[PDB]
RNA sequence: UUUUGGCAUAGUUGC
């Protein structure tokens, strides 16, 4: 009945207006990666080659996007569609016509999601702001999303089979919005309890407890090897 | 299913030892004695023969096609 | 006769940067000297630091009135 | 600012393994040699399988995967071979591969064991090592397995079937004089086979000026190469890698 | 005559083996359907 | 399906430099050597050899990601000795060491075989 | 003829009843397959046992959510006939009545 | 990054030896459990002879239950304290608990000394059988093991009755997990 | 057709009376491991019913000693309602009291 | 009770309860009652004597079976209602021996306490050394492991099947597993597992794996999918027929090549296929003729293993095509001990990169230490120690739950006899630098199970795909595709962020942008 | 096309028009013969 | 010359 079409969780209102299926979304299992910054996310090459973002053709990027067009959708990184200014769409799976591969300024090119693209990243059930945060895409060559370990606490995630969702903002306005509001560093301190939500967890916490003991001493080779992994290091080896 | 060719851990050849292993068990060897007689020192290799199940024998009861 | 805060809010910064990056992506004239810059967002943030973005924020008070603030007038926090 | 003067003492040499000791060397060099033993000594292993007919209970990928792990005598022939992708041939030739053919029809009322003996090479110097023999599959009456294959040069870094070693035992400082490891109760720990301590002792006295030297090796060969040949080819390959890096660095500096 | 404590561990598992040789594991289903 | 081909850990695809040198501006006489399609096999040994040079003030290496086959070696020397020169000297010393070890290992095999 | 009854596998009317392991392999049937299930349109269907309250037994409860201090029910059911089981409550009214 | 690379040199593990205690510690724990069980017997026989008098505001059953509960809680805390004192500085279990990375002190005591009392609905194991928790006990048995006090550690292994009572205890935590998942966000989705 | 339908769908009762038909009695037999098949064949189901409203059936009861596995229940919304027989447990098949 | 024990007029399954205090004797004979057999105790002595055990040892060629024990009046079935009136001994060797008297009126005795467990709980080694939720979780996971689900799997055509290449019986086993046929149909591999923190990819219940072991077939498996299809002729208006269709005789076809199919509309077994390829070329007559051929699942890829053709119950020709896909373990795939230690493959390292003992034994698997302390799966550690002892001894270890003959101290002494540290720890060397690791790693064999949840069946992504026909929103096609529900909780999250433009982007132009014409005077659509 | 009977292994030719049945056993299950296209595996 | 699709009941399973 028309009542049942609207009533309940699955009606039009709660099922199709307050929440709905969305394009430019992906899902897969999560695995750890301590080699990523907390604001980065590993992405499989398949998802990145499948999802796309619209770059507006500009003379600063005319040659780069022309190269991405000539690569086509077949190869990663590449592009799927050229949206000319008339609204007509050229599908770069089926058109070796070079005439259609010309790019005038103001055209859009649905290029494959490349490194550094901003993505909202989510785990359900979504219980607070830190359950949906913006990450920078990093392409990695296996079929799992990768997270820094510290961000597993805000998502309440663990790599025991948990899956996570990835939404790609599709225009510069929303992309800037996520970049300035919902990125992971901006979500360190919650307004819930005026404290950090990300901390040092598991191996790193046990290891730092062992490390800062009074009786830990490091030979010079060990020190230099560790200082290799310090991004903010000024290059000056301190006095022993 | 059938005996693996290599020990998974150390990569020692263990596929040519299943029949001999069974033969030594028909000689009333203890299973440790049989594995020693076949020269399997690392317990990674000993695990292979000691825990293998030769299911292919059960599969050869069914007719071919 | 303005009562709103002189500080640009986080949401104002977000929308201003997104809108200006879209404009720059649409071949809008750039109001700051840029070097080796291709991404519109970096150019927009350079304009924001330079306080050269040509946008006026219209803040609506909860009585049907408004205040118009030049982006250069607000404090970029 | 110069090389060590490393010295070798072979304590045992058989057809299955070589046990030796390297003194006057850095830990990094010794570990790199131990690592090259596993990952960078090239051997010959089956890497291309065309199955013309399979009726065994095992599907085709199972038979191919089992065939890849068959070790092949590649003592001297591997050096004069080339990597297939480097070879200019039309995909295969006696200068980049060794052809094998297997054709076994179980036309009898007894389970026919298809072993490594049935693998027939076109080159006498490259045979299965056991040629008791490695069982590939077992066949019922009326089951045929007929395939050809090609075995090519590769090293264990690409895939473990090109690994020549069957376990590389590596050790240093057996009495823990350097305290690179800290026993909570050193009494409980059995002595290494290279320990020089009497049984009333559990741990050598701490050496504040010590440095890791006298690394003990026991390289066991799977059978594709003699262990002497494994170690010599390992050192040659590591020297070749360093010389190639030297060439590329000289080009980059210039 | 009587099962000694040391031999009990073997004895009980002999009994359980005889049980599962007799009844099997899905005796509930088969007996119910036969009835 | 996203599994990389196994050969992309020791093979250079076209348009890839094996080794690249970049000056480090934070500290004088400091260089970063980015070597593609290598791992701890060469990184650890080159670092250990460089540490034996007295004129080397710092020598370290890292793998930036285990799934990516770069090694970055940072070398800083005294200000009379280029890091590039130190790197070349370290490789030549390692090659001399390994050739000597090959020779002595062949002699040891011959003595053990003879008895 | 009145119909066709599905047969639970390896029951005493299945054709695999009391066959040797060699015979089961001759029929391409796993000798370790326990049976105990039906085949409906080729799909292997298993009947899950369903628990329910035992019948013909007096059970005295205390309904915390009613005007009865105690209720003595008995789900009475005939001796393998007339599957509709007639349940009869005998309830003592709560003394806090109107 | 820095500390994960140092941990390749340090290394961190956990094994059986991190769950073993000294023989003196085991003897002390066993003496504590012997004493606690004997005091529970003293409380039982004083109740049976009517020599137990109810506390103000409690019936005699609540008085008795609080007495045995506090005896067994005292025993559990004393055993846990002794177990934690036996730990060496090299004990990896303690190394994990002290950093706050995982576990806590009660987990160490349960693994090493005594799993402790099992509770369903916040009381001891009820007489599901006719005046019995299980058919292996006499009727009207309020002893600790009879009512679901696990006296072994997880290392020592649980007895059959103790295993079943621990399963009964864990079933509650599973049910509360399911109920929380049912009420995950319902209160929230009305609040928003 | 009625027996085939009821075992095919697991709805029990008349097909036209599917509204009041207890569902999920017959399930597709699970074939992932031999253990999964065996556990599925030895499975018991607790329907919710009005009885479930009265006394909490989820929590493990003492009388399940030796009859039902104390540590095998599906996680999620079916905890403690779907059970598995203990190994030596056997269900009485019924005979005549005459 | 005398008559029931003699199998006289009263059959065995009849239950008799005497409520003494209420003066009642209730006899139950109906079906549905659940019982279990218990040994009968009389005068503090078992009625099971050694002669019964001797006759049962030679159970073959004697025909002295369980039914003769029941007929001997030694063991009888007891139900819960009768258990209410039973004083039961947990075990004869202690409970009914003389003592300070606890009870001297035992009526029955348990055969073995371990028979309280079910099928999937009886494969757990040392379950009495675990927190019980972990036993529950393993009971859940053991149903999901990979193994050999049935011996005749070759002839079967199930919709989904998983077959592990090299199953092994557990090195540490239970006596109950003897009767589950688990020795004959195992599900899992004994793997040399080390419990160590390492490069950092095993944290939070993840797992580092040995790449070279995987290259040697470790946990390699096969996934079979059978696609059935039946042509049907409804009178003569529609006539579905198997045949390879062509662009010039059908009015709509996919660009997927139909050259895979033979000239009956059926692909042959042995052809490599991919997610878009057609496997059964079927076409239905147009009232030219539109195709209704079937394709693979879009994510899947494999080799056509077997193609069978029959006639259905009606008599219409119909076929079933089993497609084989070899699953190698990779990053993301699940693995679990028999203790609830669930975890995904974090990263795979070659043999040279794994840590190694002084004997060159690299671990197959490295699991995080922190998986242990909160979970308290001490049975995992005891299994690893017993596995090491059993693998060295050339024996299969025993891990029945309630067995005092097995004790961790005895296992430690036995292990010390084999020249290992008594607690299973070992001095491991760092794979990269070759340096000794400062702490000594707990390591040994342990039975692990490869669960069916591979990542390649769970990965998907949506962008501009097949929307619904009613709602114009993304929809779940023949795959995981069709986008993810940006549910209410996600909308509230983005409202809390204040990301209004992104929220509009998700809920309006990323799902179903649309525009209408509305009259300004009457607000109804125009 | 050639099909193999599922009970007596007889290779028999069948057209796309006739009902399938073993021509010396009457059996009603037939299996397609293995493809003659070359199939190649790397032994990894 | 460039396609498109059942749905809405029940069950099971994952976090
Ligand atoms: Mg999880
Ligand atoms: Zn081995
Ligand atoms: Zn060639
Ligand atoms: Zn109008
Ligand atoms: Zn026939």
């Amino acid at each position: 009945s028309l009542k049942q079409r609207l009533k309940g969780k699955e009606g039009r209102v709660r099922g199709n207006l307050m929440g709905k299926r969305v394009d430019f979304s992906a899902r897969t299992v999560i695995t750890p990666d301590p080699n990523l910054s907390i604001d980065q996310v590993g992405v499989p090459r398949s998802i990145a080659a499948n999802m796309t973002f619209a770059e507006i053709v500009t003379p600063f990027n005319i040659d780069r996007l022309q190269e991405l067009v000539r690569r086509g959708n077949s190869q990663y990184p590449g592009a799927k569609y050229i949206i000319r200014d008339n609204g007509d769409r050229i599908d770069l799976r089926f058109h070796p016509k070079p005439s259609d591969l010309h790019l005038q300024t103001g055209y859009k090119v649905e290029r494959h999601m490349c490194d550094g693209d901003i993505v909202i990243f989510n785990r359900q059930p979504t219980l607070h702001k830190m359950s949906m945060m913006g990450h920078r895409v990093r392409i990695l060559p296996w079929s799992t999303f990768r997270l820094n370990l510290s961000v597993t606490t805000p998502y309440n995630a663990d790599f025991d089979g948990d899956e996570m969702n990835l939404h790609l903002p599709q225009s510069l306005e929303t992309r800037a919005e996520i970049q300035e509001l919902a990125m992971v560093p901006r979500m360190i301190v919650t307004p819930q309890s005026n404290r950090p939500v990300m901390g040092i967890v598991q191996d790193t916490l046990t290891a730092v407890r062992k490390f800062t003991k009074r009786d830990v001493f490091l030979e010079r080779g060990e020190v230099m090897n560790l200082l290799m992994f310090l991004s903010t290091w000024d290059g000056k080896v301190p006095q022993p | 299913m059938i005996i693996p060719v290599r020990c998974f851990t150390c990569g020692k050849i263990v596929g040519n030892k299943w029949e001999a292993y069974l033969g030594l068990l028909q000689a009333e060897y203890t299973e440790g004695d049989a594995l020693d007689a076949l020269g399997l020192k690392r317990y990674c290799c000993r695990r292979m023969l000691l825990a293998h199940v030769d299911l292919i024998e059960k599969l050869l009861n069914y007719a071919p096609l | 006769k303005r009562i709103t805060t002189p500080y640009m809010t986080k949401y104002e910064r977000a929308r201003v940067l997104g809108t200006r990056a879209l404009q720059i992506a649409m071949c809008a004239p750039v109001m700051v000297e840029l070097e080796g810059e291709t991404d519109p967002l970096l150019i927009a943030m350079k304009e924001l630091k330079a306080r050269k973005i040509p946008i006026i924020i219209r803040r609506y008070l909860p009585d049907g009135s408004y205040e118009d603030w030049g982006v250069d007038e607000l404090i970029i926090s | 600012p110069y090389a060590n003067q490393p010295t070798v003492r072979i304590t045992e040499l058989t057809d299955e393994n070589v046990k030796f000791i390297i003194e006057n060397t850095d830990l990094a060099v010794a570990n790199s040699i131990r690592r090259v033993f596993i990952a960078e000594v090239p051997i010959i292993a089956i890497d291309w399988v065309q199955i013309d007919a399979n009726s065994s209970v095992l599907h085709d990928e199972f038979i191919a995967h089992r065939l890849g792990l068959i070790p092949l005598t590649s003592d001297d022939i591997v050096d004069k071979l080339q990597y297939s992708r480097d070879c200019t041939c039309e995909e295969f030739c006696p200068e980049c591969s060794v052809e094998f053919t297997l054709d076994v029809r179980c036309n009898e009322d007894q389970t026919r064991h298809v072993t490594s003996r049935d693998l027939i090479s076109n080159s006498p110097r490259v045979i299965p090592v056991t040629s008791d023999d490695i069982l590939i599959v077992k066949l019922r009456k009326g089951q045929e397995l007929r395939l050809r294959a090609y075995a090519k040069k590769g090293f264990g870094k690409e895939h473990a079937k090109w690994n020549p070693t069957a376990g590389v035992a590596f050790e240093y400082d057996p009495d823990n004089a350097l305290r690179h490891t800290v026993y909570p109760k050193p009494e409980e720990w059995p002595k290494s086979e290279y320990s020089e301590l009497d049984e009333d002792e559990s741990q050598a006295p701490y050496d504040p000026n010590g440095k890791p030297e006298r690394f003990y090796y026991n390289v066991e060969s799977c059978g594709s190469l003699r262990p002497e040949t494994i170690v010599l080819s390992a050192l040659s390959g590591l020297k070749k890698k360093l010389s190639d890096l030297q060439t590329q660095l000289s080009h980059e500096i210039q | 005559d009587e099962i000694t404590p040391d031999l009990w561990q073997e004895a009980c598992w002999i009994v359980i083996s005889s049980y599962f040789d007799e009844k099997g594991l899905v005796r509930q289903q088969l007996d119910s359907f036969d009835e | 399906m996203n599994a990389p081909p196994a050969f992309e850990s020791f093979l250079l695809f076209e348009g890839e430099k094996k080794i690249t040198i970049n000056k480090d501006t934070k500290v004088p006489n400091a260089c970063l050597f980015t070597i593609n399609k290598e791992d701890h096999t060469l990184g650890n040994i080159i670092k250990s050899q460089l540490l034996k040079d007295p004129q080397v003030l710092f020598a370290g290496y890292k793998v930036p990601h285990p799934l990516e086959h770069k090694i970055i070696i940072r070398v800083q020397t005294t200000p009379d000795y280029s890091p590039q020169e130190a790197f070349t000297n370290a490789i030549t010393d390692l090659i001399s060491e390994l050739s000597l070890l090959e020779e002595r290992f062949r002699v040891a095999i011959k003595d053990k075989q003879e008895g | 003829f009145i119909g066709k009854i599905p047969i639970m596998l390896r029951s005493t009317y299945c054709l695999l009843n009391g066959l040797t392991d060699r015979d089961l392999c001759e029929l391409n049937e796993c000798p370790l397959d326990p049976g105990g299930y039906f085949i409906i349109n080729g799909s292997e269907k298993v009947l899950i046992a369903q628990e329910k309250m035992a019948t013909n037994t007096v059970y005295v409860f205390a309904k915390k959510d009613s005007k009865y201090a105690y209720t003595g029910e008995c789900r009475s059911c005939l001796e393998n006939s007339s599957r509709p089981t007639s349940t009869i409550w005998v309830s003592m009214l709560a003394r806090g009545g109107q | 990054t820095v500390i994960n690379n140092w941990l390749l040199i340090e290394g961190h593990t956990i094994g059986i030896g991190d769950s073993i205690a000294d023989s003196k510690t085991y003897q002390d724990i066993q003496n504590t459990i012997k004493k606690a069980k004997q005091d529970v017997i003293e409380v039982i026989e004083k109740a049976h002879n009517n020599e137990l008098e109810p506390t103000p505001g409690n019936t005699l059953r609540q008085t008795f239950e609080n007495q045995v509960n506090r005896i067994l809680n005292d025993a559990r805390d004393k055993t846990g304290s002794s177990a934690q004192k036996s730990l060496s500085e090299y004990n990896n279990f303690k190394s994990m608990v002290v950093s706050g990375a995982k576990g806590s002190k009660i987990n160490i005591s349960q693994v090493i000394a005594v799993v402790g009392q099992q509770n369903v609905e916040g009381k001891r194991i009820p007489f599901g059988f006719k005046h019995r928790t299980l058919p292996h006990f006499i009727k009207d048995d309020y002893g600790p093991e009879s009512r679901g006090f696990v006296e072994n550690s997880y290392l020592a292994g649980l007895t059959p009755t103790e295993f079943f009572f621990h399963a009964m205890g864990g079933r509650e935590g599973l049910i509360d997990t399911a109920v929380k998942t049912a009420e995950t966000g319902y209160i929230q989705r009305r609040l928003i | 057709d009625g027996l085939k339908y009821s075992l095919a769908t697991g709805n029990w009762g008349d097909q036209k009376k599917a509204h009041q038909a207890r569902a999920g009695v017959s399930q597709v037999l699970n074939r992932l491991t031999f253990a999964s098949t065996l556990s599925h064949l030895r499975r018991l189901n607790s329907p919710i019913g009005r009885d479930g409203k009265l006394a909490k059936p989820r929590q493990l009861h003492n009388t399940l000693w030796g009859m039902v596995c104390p540590a095998e229940t599906p996680e999620g919304h079916a905890v403690g309602l779907v059970k598995n027989l203990a190994l030596m447990a056997y269900i009485s098949v019924g005979s005549q009291p005459s | 009770r005398k008559l029931r024990r003699q199998m006289d007029i009263i059959v065995s399954e009849v239950s008799m309860i005497r409520d003494i205090r209420e003066r009642e004797i209730r006899i139950y004979t109906d079906a549905g009652r659940i019982c279990r057999p218990l040994l009968i105790v009389e005068k503090q002595k078992l009625l099971l004597k050694k002669r019964h055990i001797d006759q049962l040892k030679e159970r073959e060629y004697n025909n002295y079976s369980w039914q003769d024990l029941v007929a001997s009046g030694v063991v009888e079935y007891i139900d819960t209602l009768e258990e209410e009136t039973v004083m039961l001994a947990m075990t004869p060797d202690d409970l009914q021996e003389k003592e300070v008297a606890y009870c001297s009126t035992y009526t029955h005795c348990e055969i073995h306490p371990s028979m309280i467990l079910g099928v999937c709980a009886s494969i757990i080694p040392f379950p009495d050394h675990n927190q019980s939720p972990r036993n529950t979780y393993q009971s859940a996971m053991g149903k999901q492991a990979m193994g050999v689900y049935i011996t005749n799997f070759h002839v079967r055509m199930d919709t989904l099947a998983h077959v592990l290449y090299y199953p092994q019986k557990p090195l540490v086993t239970t006596r109950s597993m003897e009767y589950l046929r688990f020795r004959e149909l195992p599900a899992g591999i004994n793997s040399i597992v080390a419990i160590a923190s390492y490069t950092g990819y095993n944290q939070e219940d993840s797992v580092i794996m040995n790449r070279s072991a995987v290259d040697r077939g470790f946990f390699r498996s096969v996934f079979y999918r059978s696609y059935k299809e039946q042509e049907s002729k409804k009178g003569f208006d529609q006539e579905e027929v198997f045949e390879k269709p062509t662009r010039e005789t059908c009015q709509g076809m996919r660009h997927a090549i139909y050259d895979k199919l033979d000239d009956d509309g059926l692909i042959a077994p042995g052809v490599r296929v991919s997610g878009d390829d057609v496997i059964i070329g079927k076409t239905v007559t147009l009232p030219t003729k539109r195709d209704c051929s079937t394709f693979l699942r879009t994510s899947e890829t494999g080799i056509v293993d077997q193609v069978m053709v029959t006639l259905n119950q009606e008599g219409y020709k119909f076929c079933k095509i089993r497609v084989r896909s070899v699953r190698i373990p990779q990053i993301g795939d699940k693995f679990a001990s028999r203790h609830g230690q669930k975890g995904t493959c974090g990263i795979q390292y070659r043999q040279e990169d794994m840590p190694f003992t002084c004997e060159g034994i690299t671990p197959d698997i490295i699991i995080n230490p922190h998986a242990i302390p909160s979970r308290m799966t001490i049975g995992h550690l005891i299994e690893c120690l017993q596995g090491k002892v059993s693998a060295n001894k050339g024996e299969i270890g025993d891990a029945t739950p309630f067995n005092d003959a097995v004790n961790v101290q005895k296992i430690s002494n036995l292990l010390s006899d084999y020249g290992y540290h008594l607690r299973g720890n070992e001095v491991l060397y760092n794979g990269f630098t070759g340096r000794k690791i400062t702490s000594q790693i707990f390591i040994g064999p342990t039975y692990y199970q490869r669960l069916k949840h591979m990542v390649d069946d769970k990965i998907h992504s949506r962008a501009r795909g097949p929307i619904q026909i009613l709602n114009r929103q993304p929809m779940e096609g023949r795959s995981r595709d069709g986008g993810l529900r940006f549910g209410e909780m996600e909308r509230d999250c983005q409202i809390a962020h204040g990301a209004a433009q992104f929220l509009r982007e998700r809920l309006f132009e990323a799902s179903d942008p649309y525009q209408v014409h509305v009259c300004n005077l009457c607000g109804i659509m125009a | 096309m050639i099909y193999i009977c599922g009970e007596c292994h007889t290779e028999n030719e069948i057209k796309s028009r006739d009902p399938i049945r073993c021509r010396e056993c009457g059996y009603r299950i037939m299996y397609k013969k293995r493809t003659k296209r070359l199939v190649v595996f790397d032994a990894r």
